[PDB]
RNA sequence: GCUUGAGUCUCGUAGAGGGGGGUAGAAUUCCAGGUGUAGCGGUGAAAUGCGUAGAGAUCUGGAGGAAUACCGGUGGCGAAGGCGGCCCCCUGGACGAAGACUGACGCUCAGGUGCGAAAGCGUGGGGAGCAAACAGGAUUAGAUACCCUGGUAGUCCACGCCGUAAACGAUGUCGACUUGGAGGUUGUGCCCUUGAGGCGUGGCUUCCGGAGCUAACGCGUUAAGUCGACCGCCUGGGGAGUACGGCCGCAAGGUUAAAACUCAAAUGAAUUGACGGGGGCCCGCACAAGCGGUGGAGCAUGUGGUUUAAUUCGAUGCAACGCGAAGAACCUUACCUGGUCUUGACAUCCACGGAAGUUUUCAGAGAUGAGAAUGUGCCUUCGGGAACCGUGAGACAGGUGCUGCAUGGCUGUCGUCAGCUCGUGUUGUGAAAUGUUGGGUUAAGUCCCGCAACGAGCGCAACCCUUAUCCUUUGUUGCCAGCGGUCCGGCCGGGAACUCAAAGGAGACUGCCAGUGAUAAACUGGAGGAAGGUGGGGAUGACGUCAAGUCAUCAUGGCCCUUACGACCAGGGCUACACACGUGCUACAAUGGCGCAUACAAAGAGAAGCGACCUCGCGAGAGCAAGCGGACCUCAUAAAGUGCGUCGUAGUCCGGAUUGGAGUCUGCAACUCGACUCCAUGAAGUCGGAAUCGCUAGUAAUCGUGGAUCAGAAUGCCACGGUGAAUAC
């Protein structure tokens, strides 16, 4: 990392900031996933459109502006309240981490 | 007509010279023309042998011709009568006591002289050009070859107008001077006229 | 000048009087890259100017050049599809640059013997502002005075 | 029969709905009068026009006609055309609230009838402004136009006609159903009206959008969606909505409405590009700011034309025109005129003879012919082979012959412009789109940020050469600071410091600081430093464009000549000259000319070569001839500069063309047709018309020097240094 240049090393590190914040969570996936859980249906219509394109079950918290496009499991909720999405993701992350164990 | 020859702009940078003798002005033309005769002869009489380069050097009144070829066995032959025959006639041409060596070009599909001679041979066996070019790019990219571009041109498939139709795969950084671009060129004398085959092979960045 | 705003290069001052003003005057007078010849002409001409007027060297030069500096000059616009000759205020460096160009040009026009006499007589004719460069200044000022209606 | 369709009644509401009549205020024009004075008006600029007979400006009074600022609003009303001050009279429709009544009375509609902008027509008025026609002025090549100054019908009123418009939401009428959002306008009901509120419920209307539809564009509860009723109309473009006939009309014309013939398209919407005298942003000696040129003169050289026996061929807007050609006396040379050869000048394979080779003579322009020696250079049951030369048949050889529009290769150019694409994904029926656009920034699709894109390639940048500073090494032929003497010259001993030479390193990256900026990219400024922001210069020229250039460098498909379009030779030509153009040189001078003295370079070349010194010649040069294949010797003195003297504004002591004479050198050979020298001659030219070109800093300008080609021939080309600007708003 310190090898041969300072400027290009800085360039490369900020490539790790850009590739790290864009491809953050998905970097250890190694497949395309078996479900999709979106937190806003109209703000993230692209991901819903692709998971419908590929046959992936979409789990969306829609709001009253959103559209149940191809969301297989719609949830009428509130997309932009932090209390609501921390309660909401708290429940979802609670039920994910029960496999057969 | 606008690109520099990508061997000539790399002559002191990465590529070497195919003649490496020193000579003063009295014998520079004579040594040079003697090199035209030994490369002309030795190119004609090894047409089947798939010869890549022939490097001349003159250490003190004696020639030292090195034949970079892909099939060294057909150059040497059953016990090397063909080699001693060739140095006999090269000693006839240059007028000096001749030595001769054979360097084996392994990986012959990464050498542009051999690729252009291959595609040229296929074009004068009347095969379609897209197969020759496309096969050449595929099997050259298969072994190393960080880039390759082939470019045939001129009345292709026996037309009445002349096209080019080049192909390339990978990276061929031709303005970069530290790029090891192996470029060479052949001509295919078909029954419709000449078809020009150029091929650039990018091997490495230094 | 399309993009590039520029600096300016610094000229060496005059080797006799330390005057960058007069150094630019010997550069305006110089032809064919011959600077020695031009500074000989300027030293001879201003030396006889200082001897004639009796003042001093570069205040006789500064008076004779103060009478030929333009105030405002005309300038073409071509904005509304028409040719206007608008009057515009001259910058000081351009002011004395035009002064020297008119003195030198009018001195090349004269019919005396040597260039030092043509230019010594031209600066002397500009000291009481009756020469040719003052007619160039009055001509410029008639153009900018006639066309005053554009500002 | 019945009321949910249609209609009637009651009460209100809003409205440029219509028709008739009246009135008001601003303004324009005209008339009369006061003041007042030299212009007014008009245009891109002008002129026609009005004006000292008093205009325009200004004030007062009057007349007359038309239109009705502000309100004024994708506001309203009307079936549509359309309707805009205010008031009255007559009058049509719409909508709303509750209730009552009739009881299917409804919807559409061919023919028919009515209404129907504007222009136009008829009769009679009116006539301020505006304005077809018209006239004048300009503009222009012309200008029956646009622009200007006037100006009649007309526009206005009454009555009649016409009967059409892009009469258009290019969307027939009536009814039903089908997600939404924001408004506007006009009613009405309910609730603390606790205000310019809250909740509903109708009528009309505007914008955006969902499903759906649509070729797409778009339409989208006011449908171009989903249906039903009735009507109108369409059937390729042109001919042609024309001709003939009918009906209507005062007429203009309107309406209904063909055919022959002719084309293979015409068309719609959208896509990519190109273009625009469309818009936004940006660049380059593009313009501007400057300096010096070209076009004028003489000469050099190239071209067009003309000439010629031939004036070889090629290149022709930019990107042909000292271009191919880095060098035509013969050669080169391809052309012309003659003289000649035919397996050939150049090949390969045969068969025979002879080693080849070397000095001779005659004829002719050379090669063909005639002789004398030398011939065995090494092997062959000899029938020959190595090398070379004649002879004979050939298969062939040969072609700078044609086609660059059959090709390769190489090149120019847009342009060192910043662009050109691809894979995967997505969007669109699709051509294609996205990425590549957008906010900043950059020299730069540079870099950041954003974003249905994620990435990648060619290009940009960097790596390369050179230049600018320092260090290390080595120190000759190169250098001489300190030493010693010195023929005072690095000259010698010597010194390796320094210049320098050449190899290896360091160095410059927005690295540091301050400020501005999305805390990002970056920009502006500062320090240090030889250098500061791609430091200067070069090399490097993306995908493609011009069926650009070359078949004559070469290679090459096809065609063509093969006793000739091949080959050899001598002489000629490519150098011709009424002319025209391009690119240069030298000038027109005093910032100079001439004479004398004197200072400071860099880069190169050199053996069939560069050629010192010395002697001779006024000079070009000649003779003898060292040294050097070269940091050593030679080319080789740099010149502008400077210091003196002279010339004195003259076609002159400018300028050197042209021409006569006399020569030197190279080369078989300077006549056509070299270069240079000496003496003499001494044109044109006094700063160049329209127009046009180059240059942004060691630049332009100006001054010399070298080299390639080359026996000799540069004012060209390619390099090198000296002095050294102006200007950029």
């Amino acid at each position: 990392f310190d090898k041969l240049t300072k400027k290009e090393a800085l360039m490369r590190t900020r490539e790790l900031e850009k590739l790290e914040n864009s491809l953050g969570g998905i970097k250890d996936m190694g497949g395309l996933p078996d479900a999709l859980f979106v937190i806003d249906a109209d703000h993230e219509h692209i991901a819903i459109k692709e998971a419908n394109n590929l046959g992936i079950p979409v789990f969306a918290i829609v709001d009253t502006n959103s559209d149940p496009d191809g969301v297989d499991f719609v949830i009428p909720g509130n997309d932009d309240a932090i209390r609501a999405v921390t309660l909401y993701l708290g429940a979802v992350a609670a039920t994910v981490r029960e496999g057969r164990s | 007509g606008q690109k520099v020859h990508p061997n000539g702009i790399r002559l002191g940078i990465v590529k070497p010279w195919n003649s490496t003798w020193f000579a003063n002005t009295k014998e520079f033309a004579d040594n040079l023309d003697s090199d035209f005769k030994v490369r002309q002869y030795l190119t004609k009489e090894l047409a089947k042998a798939s010869v890549s380069r022939i490097v001349i050097e003159r250490p003190a009144k004696s020639i030292r011709v090195t034949i970079h070829t892909a099939r060294p066995g057909i150059v040497i032959g059953k016990k090397g009568e063909d080699v001693e025959k060739l140095r006999k006639v090269v000693a006839d041409i240059a007028g000096v006591p001749a030595q001769i060596n054979i360097a084996e070009v392994r990986k012959p599909e990464l050498d542009a002289k051999l690729v252009a001679d291959s595609i040229t041979s296929q074009l004068e066996r009347r095969v379609m050009f897209r197969r020759a070019m496309k096969r050449a790019v595929q099997n050259a990219m298969r072994l190393g070859a960080k880039g390759i571009k082939v470019e045939v041109s001129g009345r292709l498939g026996g037309a009445e107008i002349a096209r080019t139709e080049w192909y390339r795969e990978g990276r061929v950084p031709l303005h970069t001077l530290r790029a090891d671009i192996d470029y060479n060129t052949s001509e295919a004398h078909t029954t419709y006229g000449v078809i020009g085959v150029k091929v650039w092979i990018f091997k490495g960045e230094i | 000048p399309r993009r590039r705003v520029i600096g300016q290069r610094k000229i060496l001052p005059d080797p006799k009087f330390g005057s960058e003003l007069l150094a630019k005057f010997v550069n305006i007078l110089m032809v064919d890259g011959k600077k020695s010849t031009a500074e000989s002409i300027v030293y001879s001409a201003l030396e006889t100017l200082a001897q004639r007027s009796g003042k001093s060297e570069l205040e006789a030069f500064e008076v004779a050049l103060e009478n030929v500096r333009p105030t405002v000059e005309v300038k073409s616009r071509r904005v509304g599809g028409s040719t206007y000759q608008v009057p515009v205020e001259v910058r000081p460096v351009r002011r004395n640059a035009l002064a020297m160009r008119w003195i030198v040009e009018a001195a090349r026009k004269r019919g005396d013997k040597s260039m030092a006499l043509r230019l010594a007589n031209e600066l002397s004719d500009a000291a009481e502002n009756k020469g040719t460069a003052v007619k160039k200044r009055e001509d410029v000022h008639r153009m900018a005075e006639a066309n005053k209606a554009f500002a």
